[PDB]
């Protein structure tokens, strides 16, 4: 039905050049903590 | 020389357990990440108008995004991929408690309830996983006969 | 078993008394809900006042096993079970607990069949060096929380009957009374193996009339 589409995805590291070092480092710490909590959640969920 | 001569000579082997990872993107130190984009980019973008993907998943013929990627990129499963597929397909189930007297924490065969070591998942299930995944003859039991 | 005991009224024993009145007397259906509700209070009292502290406490911060790294678990085991003053493991079965944990770490973090970096638990008689050696081989284990499977294994190891009862409370669940009360009498003779060598955490049996 003539449904054409295109999406372009750009490497996420190009986002980080848009922000300051402090913003980036705050984000890195938050994501690191979230990732650890996600692994916790994931393995609990998988086995139960 | 008896058993004491060879007991201290003999040595303990570590068998790997599947440690499935979420594969969050790797974050570089700021200095490295600063070199990829142009210097002018800092403060130039309205970040409310930059759209990012923060998460993704799938359910498909090769399981989840993690297992489908292993099969797509590498053509075979790691230990993590095999255990994930065996769990997805109901081959293995987790067990924490008494199992035939002795206390057991780990995978068992879903049918028999026999303990399964992670290192044995491949030999025990991989052939079944590969036969009952991906593009294959239509299985009537999956489509109401 | 519900039997009266005459103990010196230390902080430890006064905590025991409070929990007898407010937790251990509750029926089974209301126990786990009460533990969940009073969780932070119970943890703070264990850590302040009792001879079995809350295991999952890292630099004075209450955690859970689920929110500790493998390295934090290994180091907490050494902090509670290895006596610096005598440079030894208080009980060999506690050394075996810790060695069995370090092998689990290697198993979880190794990509292939390899040799254990702890061939004999005798290597744990220098526990910091053994920990450093395992976590240098598997540095991902410094950053990752326990796999949920390794939490269950750790708690299964805490209930090993052929072992001196662990000197901590590792979980708040239906077995809390057993974790709290079991093997409560040796600490008054071995204050070197109690958190702050603090007598006030311990159970000393003594009679009120004889005490004169
Ligand atoms: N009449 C009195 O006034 C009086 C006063 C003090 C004590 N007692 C009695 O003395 C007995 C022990 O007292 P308790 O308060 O210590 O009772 P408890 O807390 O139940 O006993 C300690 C238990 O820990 C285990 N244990 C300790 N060290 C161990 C090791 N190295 N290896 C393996 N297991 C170990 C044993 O249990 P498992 O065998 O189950 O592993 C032992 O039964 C009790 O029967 C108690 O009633 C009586």
């Amino acid at each position: 039905g003539q449904k054409g589409g295109q999406a372009i995805v750009v490497h996420p590291d190009y986002l980080y050049g848009a922000i300051t070092e402090d913003r980036y480092n705050e984000y890195v710490a938050k994501v690191s903590a979230r990732e650890k909590s996600a692994y916790k959640f994931f393995h609990n969920g998988m086995i139960y | 020389n008896g058993n004491s001569a060879d007991a201290a000579y003999a040595q303990v082997e570590i068998q790997p357990r599947a440690n499935i990872q979420l594969d969050f993107p790797e974050l570089k130190p700021y200095k490295q990440v600063k070199q990829i984009a142009p210097a002018e980019l800092e403060g130039l973008l309205d970040l409310e108008r930059v759209i990012v993907v923060t998460g993704f998943a799938e359910v498909g013929p090769w399981g989840s995004a993690r297992t489908r990627w292993e099969m797509e990129a590498f053509g075979e499963f790691s230990l993590e991929g095999c255990v994930e597929m065996a769990w997805i397909m109901g081959f293995i189930s987790y067990h924490n408690g008494n199992l035939k007297g002795r206390p057991y924490t780990g995978w068992v065969d879903s049918k028999t309830k026999e303990p399964v070591d992670d290192k044995d998942v491949k030999a025990k299930y991989e052939t079944s996983i590969l036969e009952h995944s991906g593009i294959r003859l239509i299985e009537p039991e999956l489509f109401n006969g | 078993m519900g039997e009266p005991i005459h103990k010196i009224a230390t902080r430890g024993v006064m905590l025991w008394k409070e929990f007898d009145e407010t937790i251990f007397n509750l029926p089974k259906n209301k126990l786990v809900p009460t533990l969940e509700a009073k969780r932070d209070y119970i943890i703070s009292r264990l850590n302040a006042d009792f001879q079995k502290p809350w295991f999952a406490t890292v630099n004075g911060q209450a955690r859970d096993l689920a929110t500790m790294t493998y390295e934090e678990v290994a180091k907490r085991l050494v902090e509670l079970m290895f006596i610096r003053s005598t440079n030894s493991w208080f009980d060999v079965t506690w050394r075996t607990f810790t060695g069995d944990f370090l092998r689990r770490v290697e198993e979880r973090f190794t990509k292939s069949k390899t040799l254990s970096l702890i061939q004999s638990y005798s290597l744990l008689d220098k526990p910091d060096e053994a920990i450093e050696k395992v976590f240098n081989a598997y540095p991902a284990a410094r950053e990752q929380f326990l796999n949920a499977q390794d939490i269950d294994h750790f708690l299964s190891m805490c209930q090993n009957p052929m072992q001196k009862p662990v000197p901590f409370v590792p979980v708040l669940d239906r077995r809390f009374e057993i974790f709290f009360k079991k093997d409560s009498l040796w600490q008054s003779e071995h204050l070197e193996a109690v958190v702050d060598q603090d007598v006030q955490r311990t159970c000393i049996l003594h009679g009120p009339v004889a005490a004169q």
